[PDB]
């Protein structure tokens, strides 16, 4: 459990979950408002 | 326009980095500080301290050719 | 069109030669004593952050131009 | 002496306290980061199993392991293939009709207007067109429902965890001895007959009982679902007994050696089925057959344990004449020592092995519908080719290891070896010679020819109409395998393959499938230049391996190990002076050489091969024949090949197959890219993120661990990798979407 | 090729070159006078930059005149 | 039984002793070639080899000539035979003139395979390697002369 | 002083059955290199050029066309099998030149017999900048 | 002819010595630092310029320098 938390946090695997969520964050983002080229509420 | 303006200005500003780079550092740095004792151009300081490619002004130059050809295209 | 080109290609032949002349400068001609704190000798010992500027420069100009024109493609 | 199961006990205990320590095998990595550059070591050696020890039973441990790894990777890829043909692909709508639908297993979600690629594949279904050629096997196997590959998907699966639980277990629990590995009479015995023999026999039962009445039922215009289930047949055997009738005797005609009554469904016709345009799955089933026998047999070889067999040993010290002093003495303890050596022939063969399944699979196609199905040719060739020239690249590169890190004279004395070492000289400045040769006679006819063209000199060139070089050789030996059914090989119908001749030619679905290929000035002319580029990589790869340990400009070579930059700029310059940096140069060579075949490929299939059939029989080639005549020039390959061929990768923007012009362009960049890497130092690169270091310095922003430049082998390896990717990925889309687009 | 390929192996095919001039009959009788060695590796670097930019200025030159000229417009 | 064996039974001479190298007849053969006649006069040795080598090139330059299937094409290709023998004597002459000088002795080995004193081949002087190369010329350009005076002006049907 | 030992001929040649790596015309009209050692028993040993080769009982003698093959033969006869060893320089004229280890004592070892060439009495950062020794035919690190 | 220099930095751990694949370097007698040992270079026309004793120096900057010069057929490392 201790060394699973460790490796778990090792630099590639911490990028790669890092990124999986951003990516995931920026695809819903998209996915709601989509075609946006322009900020339109202020 | 626009955008081919903005890429003759990445192509001006690297030039200029790869040579002044290479002047400036041209009478050493910290990878070989007794670099002006070897001349303007020598093939290099040998594979010691992680290895020393291209490291004279000369080859700086050479490096910079490559970038003027690609931003006068 | 042909008289256009040649004369680009040589300027920045030129251009990439003064530079290299610069840097020969350094090498051989440059006397750090008898140019103590002046123009050249304050040139000389901030050399990094130039560098380093026209990095971010280049860094930056080149990143966004590839990203929209890939964007666009 | 004996041959038995020896393993030991526990050898490993699973944990994670390994885990969270990177770099536990090397002790210095163990300690660790001084600077960025260990991180990259740390994955330069990743799997260097023979450099982390030097116990043999250890790096044999580990090998077997990382092989039970790697074959669970392989079995999980093929459950996910089967899985998507069984979800989200449109088998049934193309086995249906297989000439109207075009096959496609893969779908997109629509995110961000990716859904374009959701292309009219045809049969109601929008996807993504594939060219693995799945489609075609599973026809071929007798598979007609989902149900079937939702079946085999999950087998598969449970396969792959199978193995990842043996690789766990035989590294962990109960681990083979060194005596084990080196047990290589019982290990050939059993992959000779135990896996291919038994393999092929397992097959053939499976091609007789399932394809055979299956595959039969499709062609006679039965609709899929309307088939009795491929048990069935097994069950009530009346349903064999109508399409083939001698099966009603059963067993019985193969215990009284009365075989010739199964001659309805094992046959030895040739050539290709007119309806279907693949081989008759009739000879395919007595060709498993056939193979099943010659392999049981051969697998019978060596002895192991009852007396019976042949010792490698004795065979190998039984060869020895006057030119090779005592040859082959000593070779069984070098080739069962070292783990490299075998390495090296395995990836020759399988090299070597793969280039020639591409060339047998587009010469007769095996499967049926595969051959009017160009863009599955195509990129089955290609793949094929590439993969094989990959494996043979390597071959020299663990030649060149071996050479460099197991070879001993002191202990492990070979002859021939040792006389190769001492003519290395004359070997090499022969091969020099041959390749200067072949280079200016190949490649200069080319440049004779574009010369006399620009000026106006037609009567000149090397050309059919002109000066012709008919490669009389090749010819003779076509026209002999045309001749071949009936004359010298009496028991064939139709020749072993359409491109030897006899007219003959097979069309499916208004395609042409397959006919009679001509040779002519401009394939004497491709020939040449292949063996050109194959000769100049093996003389790359020749030299390196032979000079690995000393030469007349680093008597000590050897001291200096397999992989290192240079030895300083002495003598001149000593760049590139290992056998790493050999392997280095000859991928480039055969990226070139493949490149080249493939191109050659394409072009001679578009221009006198692939095309429409009509109704009088006039073949309307896709290229209209001008490879005869255009392909002499260099100015015609780049105008007639790829200057015209482009146009249906370029264009493929705003429809199904934007994703190709969009490989094509990001696989230009990443080529461009390469150049960056193989043209510069890294001296330049260290002086300047010595600058940005100080920036961050500057702002309390630095790094702990110091970021040094990539190390000059690992420039040369970047620089490489990013070349073939781009080159290769290039050549990929151009010819997908070409394909896709005309075919 | 000589901005990819350096000086090493370059050399070793050199010597083994001449080694095989020297032990063939007939050809013995002729000598060269100056050893043959592999190009410089600053010299190497030197041809190989000029191979490129020879290169780029004739094929470009060629592709703006004749696209030019062959339409006059 | 050996067949390949170090040099002379020298070991640390990088050569061999094949089959291709030194056998009997081969040996024969290359000892009773002009280049190696060491004890005869250059001229005579450079007449033998130039007469070859022109009679040699008439053949490739008459036949795959620009002008093969023109009437002239003997003509033009015993021209050009010439012109390339012309060619040939001028790189012997500067060859001679910049490798060897009038006050040197020979630099052709001095001993034989036995180990016996030999005077030197003179063909590695200054003057022995000048008339050697007057000899090729005059005999290059009589075997071009007479190449093309055995076809074209005589028919004499070949091929 | 250490009078170097006297090459002798006559000596006996390691066990070898030839190659192309060996001596070639420089050593005819230049110079080549001669290396002695003794080694106690026969065994087989790795050549600096070829294949392998098998060292006599007593004195041995090779002859290489590099010195530095003689100086990585003679660190594979010290480190590998701990044998001593000496190498010359031949002229054509006959010559023979001691050169290792030239007072005796292997140059990895402190000599009182030796003195100092090449050393600089400063540190590598104390050179004068080119523009001192311009149009004068010194270099700045020969000062 | 390279031109081998070695500098009063030397600490005299003879790693530079045992680098050297001409014997160009040796070891002298000399006290000004605790091995009483600096670095000597008496036979630089056999140096080849492989510059593998600067990458033997530990100290900072290095104590052995080697500076390319003239090329004869010794430095060029050539066997014919
Ligand atoms: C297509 C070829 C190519 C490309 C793309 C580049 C790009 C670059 N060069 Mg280079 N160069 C090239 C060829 C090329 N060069 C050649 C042939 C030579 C002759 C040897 C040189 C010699 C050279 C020198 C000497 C120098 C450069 C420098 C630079 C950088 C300048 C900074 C900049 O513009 O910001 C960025 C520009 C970009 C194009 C961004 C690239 C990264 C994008 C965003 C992709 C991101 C990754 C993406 C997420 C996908 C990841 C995939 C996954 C598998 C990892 C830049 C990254 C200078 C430098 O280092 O800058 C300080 C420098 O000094 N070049
Ligand atoms: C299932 C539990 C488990 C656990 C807890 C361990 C634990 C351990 N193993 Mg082990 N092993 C396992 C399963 C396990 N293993 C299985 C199933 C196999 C068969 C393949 C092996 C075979 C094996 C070998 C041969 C060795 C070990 C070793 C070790 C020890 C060293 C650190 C390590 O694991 O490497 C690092 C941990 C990783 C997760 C590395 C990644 C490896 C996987 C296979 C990569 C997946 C490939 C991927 C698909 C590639 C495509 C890339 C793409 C995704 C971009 C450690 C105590 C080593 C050892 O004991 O040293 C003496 C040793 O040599 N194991
Ligand atoms: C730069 C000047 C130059 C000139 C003026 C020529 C001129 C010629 N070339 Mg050449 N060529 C050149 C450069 C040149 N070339 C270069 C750089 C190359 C390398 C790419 C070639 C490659 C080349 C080839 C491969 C061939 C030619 C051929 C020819 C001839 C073809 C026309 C013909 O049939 O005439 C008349 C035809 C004749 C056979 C008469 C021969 C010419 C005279 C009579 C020979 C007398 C020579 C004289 C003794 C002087 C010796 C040379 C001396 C000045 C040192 C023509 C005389 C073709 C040819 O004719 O073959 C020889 C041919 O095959 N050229
Ligand atoms: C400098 C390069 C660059 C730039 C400036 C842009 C800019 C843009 N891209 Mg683009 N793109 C690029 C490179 C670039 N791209 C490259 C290299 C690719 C190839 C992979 C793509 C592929 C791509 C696609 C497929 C799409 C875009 C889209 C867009 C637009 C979407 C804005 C958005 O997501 O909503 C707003 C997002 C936010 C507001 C997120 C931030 C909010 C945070 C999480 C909360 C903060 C709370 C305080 C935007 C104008 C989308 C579009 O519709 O274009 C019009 C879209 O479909 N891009
Ligand atoms: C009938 C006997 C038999 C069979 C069929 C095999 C089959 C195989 N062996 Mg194997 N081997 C055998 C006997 C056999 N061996 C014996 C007696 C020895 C000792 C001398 C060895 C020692 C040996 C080594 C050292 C290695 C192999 C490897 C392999 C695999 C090679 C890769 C491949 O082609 O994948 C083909 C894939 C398939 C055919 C898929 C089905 C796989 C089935 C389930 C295999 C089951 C056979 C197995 C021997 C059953 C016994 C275990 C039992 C207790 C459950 C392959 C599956 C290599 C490997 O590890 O694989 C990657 C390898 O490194 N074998
Ligand atoms: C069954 C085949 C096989 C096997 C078992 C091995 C095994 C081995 N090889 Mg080898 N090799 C092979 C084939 C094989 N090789 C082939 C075909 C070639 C020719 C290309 C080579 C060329 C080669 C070289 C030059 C070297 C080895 C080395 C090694 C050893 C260490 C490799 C390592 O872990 O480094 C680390 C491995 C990596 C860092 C992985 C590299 C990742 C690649 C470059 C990326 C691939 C990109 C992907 C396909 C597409 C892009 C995806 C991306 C965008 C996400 C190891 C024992 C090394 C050695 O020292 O031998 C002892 C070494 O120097 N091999
Ligand atoms: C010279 C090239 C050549 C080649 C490649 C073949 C190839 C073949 N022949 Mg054939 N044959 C040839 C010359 C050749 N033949 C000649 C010159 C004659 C006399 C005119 C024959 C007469 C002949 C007959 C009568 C038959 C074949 C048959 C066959 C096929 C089965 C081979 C076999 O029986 O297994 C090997 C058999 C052995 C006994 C092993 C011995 C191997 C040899 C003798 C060594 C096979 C494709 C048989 C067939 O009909 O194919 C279906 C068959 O009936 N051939
Ligand atoms: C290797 C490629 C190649 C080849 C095979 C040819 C071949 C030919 N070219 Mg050519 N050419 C080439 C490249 C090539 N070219 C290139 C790169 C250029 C520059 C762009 C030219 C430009 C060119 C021009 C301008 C012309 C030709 C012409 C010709 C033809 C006559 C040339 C001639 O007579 O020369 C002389 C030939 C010889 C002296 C023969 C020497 C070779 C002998 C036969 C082989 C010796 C080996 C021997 C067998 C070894 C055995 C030893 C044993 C006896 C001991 C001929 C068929 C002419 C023509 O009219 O075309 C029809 C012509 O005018 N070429
Ligand atoms: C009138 C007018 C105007 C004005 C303007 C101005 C006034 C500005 C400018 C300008 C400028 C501002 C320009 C510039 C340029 C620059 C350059 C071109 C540069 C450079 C650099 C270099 C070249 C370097 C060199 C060297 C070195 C590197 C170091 C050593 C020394 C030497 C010097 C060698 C305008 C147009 C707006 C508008 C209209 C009106
Ligand atoms: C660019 C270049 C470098 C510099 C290479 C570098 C700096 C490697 C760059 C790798 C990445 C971009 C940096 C490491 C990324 C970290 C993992 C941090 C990522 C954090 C977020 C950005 C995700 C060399 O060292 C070199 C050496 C020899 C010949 C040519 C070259 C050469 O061309
Ligand atoms: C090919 C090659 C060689 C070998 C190159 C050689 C031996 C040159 C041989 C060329 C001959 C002499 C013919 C060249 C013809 C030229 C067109 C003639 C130019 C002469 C004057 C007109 C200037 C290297 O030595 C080398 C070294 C370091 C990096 C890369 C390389 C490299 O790529
Ligand atoms: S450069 Fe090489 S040969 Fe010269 S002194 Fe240094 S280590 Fe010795």
């Amino acid at each position: 459990m201790r060394d699973l938390k460790t490796y778990l946090s090792v630099a590639p695997v911490a990028s790669t979950l890092w990124f999986a969520a951003l990516a995931g964050l920026l695809i819903e983002i998209n996915r709601f408002f989509p075609d946006a080229l322009t900020f339109p509420f202020f | 326009d626009f955008l081919v303006h903005h890429a003759i200005a990445l192509g001006l500003h690297t030039t200029t980095l790869i040579l002044v780079k290479g002047a400036l550092d041209a009478r050493g740095s910290k990878l070989m500080p007794d670099k002006k004792d070897f001349g303007y151009s020598f093939p290099c300081d040998g594979p010691g301290r992680g290895g020393t490619c291209d490291i004279s002004a000369w080859d700086a130059f050479y490096l910079a050719v490559f970038w003027m050809l690609n931003t006068i295209g | 069109a042909a008289l256009y080109t040649h004369h680009q290609y040589i300027a920045g032949f030129i251009m990439t030669g003064a530079f290299a002349h610069g840097a020969i400068f350094f090498i051989r001609d440059y006397n750090p004593e008898q140019n103590a704190d002046n123009v050249l000798a304050r040139m000389l010992e901030h050399k990094e952050a130039i560098i380093s500027h026209l990095s971010w420069a280049s860094l930056f100009l080149g990143f966004h131009t590839l990203g929209l024109y890939v964007h666009n493609d | 002496p004996e041959v038995k199961i020896l393993v030991d006990r526990d050898p490993i205990k699973t944990s994670f306290e390994q885990w969270a320590k990177p770099g536990h095998f090397s002790r210095t990595i163990a300690k660790g980061p001084d600077t960025t550059t260990w991180i990259w070591n740390l994955h330069a050696d990743a799997h260097d199993f023979d450099s982390h020890t030097s116990d043999l039973e250890e790096i044999s441990r580990k090998v077997f392991s990382a092989h039970f790894g790697q074959l669970s990777i392989i079995f999980l890829w093929l459950s996910g293939m089967y899985f998507h043909g069984a979800r989200f692909s449109n088998y049934e709508a193309w086995l249906n009709d297989p000439t109207h639908i075009r096959p496609s297993a893969q779908v997109v979600w629509p995110i961000v207007g990716q859904e374009i690629l959701n292309g009219d594949v045809g049969g109601g279904f929008r996807g993504i067109q594939i060219t693995s050629g799945f489609f075609q096997i599973w026809r071929a196997s007798g598979i007609t429902s989902e149900l079937q590959l939702y079946c085999t998907a999950i087998g598969a699966l449970v396969f792959a965890a199978l193995m990842l639980f043996a690789g766990w277990f035989h590294y962990h629990k109960a681990a083979p001895k060194l005596v084990w590995f080196q047990d290589v009479e019982s290990m050939l015995n059993h992959h000779l007959a135990g896996l291919l023999g038994l393999g092929s026999l397992s097959w053939a039962g499976h091609q007789v009982h399932v394809s055979l009445p299956i595959n039969q039922f499709l062609n006679a215009g039965v609709d899929p679902k309307e088939i009795p289930l491929p048990h069935e047949f097994i069950l009530n055997r009346d349903l064999l007994a109508q399409l083939y009738p001698s099966f009603a005797e059963g067993a019985t005609p193969f215990f009284t050696l009365n075989w010739s009554k199964y001659a309805d469904f094992l046959t030895f016709r040739g050539g290709l089925d007119p309806l279907t345009g693949g081989l008759w799955l009739t000879d395919i089933a007595h060709h498993h057959l056939a193979i099943a026998i010659l392999f049981l047999i051969a697998g019978h070889m060596y002895r192991t344990n009852w007396g019976i067999g042949h010792g490698i040993k004795d065979i190998l010290e039984a060869h020895k004449g006057p030119f090779t002093g005592q040859g082959h003495k000593g070779l069984y303890e070098i080739l069962t020592t070292s783990w490299h050596a075998q390495l090296s022939i395995n990836l020759a063969m399988l090299g070597s092995l793969t280039i020639i399944v591409a060339h047998h699979m587009y010469a007769m196609p095996p499967y049926p519908y595969l051959a009017t199905d160009y863009g599955t040719q195509l990129s089955l060739f290609t793949h094929h080719m590439w993969i094989g020239g990959f494996l043979i690249v390597g071959a020299a590169a663990h030649a060149a290891i071996f050479m460099v890190r197991d070879y001993d004279p002191t202990t492990r004395y070979n002859d021939l070896l040792d006389r190769v070492l001492r003519h290395r000289d004359a070997i090499i400045s022969h091969l020099n010679w041959v390749c200067i040769f072949l280079g200016f006679h190949s490649f200069g006819l080319y440049i004779h020819n574009d010369t006399m063209s620009a000026l106006g000199r037609p009567q000149d060139m090397f050309s059919d109409t002109a000066i012709q070089l008919q490669p009389v050789f090749a010819q003779w030996i076509q026209n002999t395998h045309a001749l071949a059914p009936g004359t010298t090989a009496p028991g064939a119908t139709t020749s072993t393959s359409l491109t030897w001749g006899g007219g003959d030619l097979v069309s499916v679905g208004g395609k042409v499938a397959l006919l009679p290929i001509p040779l002519g000035t401009a394939d004497f002319l491709v020939h040449h230049i292949h063996a050109f580029t194959i000769h100049v990589t093996v003389l790359i790869l020749l030299k390196g391996v032979l000079f690995a340990r000393s030469s007349r400009l680093i008597p000590d070579k050897a001291n200096l190990g397999f992989r290192f930059p240079c030895d300083g700029p002495g003598r001149g310059g000593t760049c590139q002076v290992s056998a790493w940096d050999h392997v280095f140069l000859g991928l480039f060579w055969m990226y070139n050489a493949i490149s080249v075949v493939i191109f050659h490929f394409s072009w001679k299939m578009q221009s006198d091969v692939w095309g429409s059939i009509n109704d009088q029989g006039v073949v309307t080639h896709i290229t209209g024949g001008n490879f005869a005549q255009s392909s002499i020039t260099i100015n015609g390959w780049l105008r007639d090949f790829l200057w015209a061929q482009a146009s249906q990768v370029i264009q493929s923007y705003g429809s199904s197959l934007s994703a190709y012009g969009l490989f094509f362009l990001g696989a230009h960049f990443v080529w461009a890219f390469s150049l960056m890497f193989l043209f510069s130092g890294r001296g330049y690169w260290q002086e300047l993120i010595e600058s940005i270091v100080w920036a961050h310095n500057k702002l309390k922003v630095a790094p702990a661990t110091q970021p040094r430049a990539l190390s000059i082998v690992q420039g040369r390896a970047v620089g490489v990798t990013h070349y073939l990717l781009g080159g290769i990925a290039t050549t990929w889309a151009f010819f997908l979407a070409r394909i896709i687009a005309v075919g | 090729m000589f901005l990819i390929s350096w000086r090493g192996y370059w050399q070793e095919l050199i010597e083994t070159l001449a080694w095989a001039h020297e032990r063939t009959p007939l050809a013995n009788l002729i000598r060269w006078r100056d050893k043959p060695v592999a190009l410089s590796i600053v010299q190497a670097r030197l041809v190989g930059l000029v191979h490129f930019s020879v290169g780029y200025i004739f094929t470009y030159a060629a592709f703006l005149i004749a696209s030019t000229s062959g339409k006059f417009g | 039984y050996q067949v390949v064996q170090p040099i002379n039974g020298d070991p640390f001479i990088g050569s061999l002793e094949t089959p291709v190298t030194s056998s009997p007849l081969v040996a024969w053969y290359l000892s009773n070639l002009p280049g190696y006649r060491t004890a005869v006069n250059p001229l005579l040795r450079g007449i033998e080899v130039g007469l070859a080598h022109g009679f040699l090139l008439v053949g490739p330059f008459v036949k795959a000539g620009p002008l093969r299937n023109t009437e002239i094409a003997g003509q033009a290709g015993s021209l050009a035979a010439g012109g390339l023998v012309v060619i040939l004597s001028i790189c012997l002459t500067i060859y001679g003139i910049s490798s060897f000088n009038e006050g040197d002795p020979s630099t052709a080995p001095s001993l034989t395979l036995t180990g016996r004193k030999k005077q030197p081949d003179q063909l590695q002087t200054a003057d022995g390697w000048a008339k050697f190369t007057g000899g090729f010329f005059f005999g290059g350009i009589s075997g071009v002369t007479w190449a093309f005076f055995l076809l074209y002006v005589l028919d004499l049907p070949y091929f | 002083g250490f009078t170097p030992p006297e090459l002798d001929p006559n000596t006996p040649s390691p066990i070898f059955g030839g190659s192309t790596g060996g001596l070639l015309r420089k050593a005819q009209v230049e110079e080549f290199y001669v290396i002695t050692w003794e080694s106690p028993k026969e065994q087989i040993f790795e050549m600096p050029t070829g294949g392998a080769a098998i060292m006599r009982e007593g004195p041995n003698l090779l002859k290489l066309a590099r010195k530095e093959q003689c100086l990585a033969l003679g660190t594979r006869l010290r480190s590998k099998y701990k044998i001593k060893y000496q190498f010359y320089r031949v002229f054509p004229s006959g010559e023979v030149q001691y050169l290792h280890p030239k007072d005796g004592v292997y140059p990895e070892k402190v000599n009182p017999g030796r003195q100092g060439v090449g050393v600089n009495f400063r540190s590598i950062g104390k050179n004068v900048s080119p523009i001192e020794v311009k149009f004068t035919g010194k270099q700045p690190y020969d000062l | 002819s390279h031109s081998v220099k070695i500098y009063d930095t030397c600490i005299g751990c003879t790693q530079c010595v045992r680098a050297c694949p001409t014997d160009v370097l040796e070891m002298i007698p000399w006290g000004g630092c605790k091995a009483k040992q600096i670095a000597s270079a008496p036979r630089t026309e056999d140096c080849v310029g492989c510059k593998r004793c600067e990458s033997a120096c530990p100290t900072d900057f290095l104590s052995v320098r080697v500076y390319l010069w003239h090329e004869t057929t010794r430095s060029m490392g050539l066997a014919y």
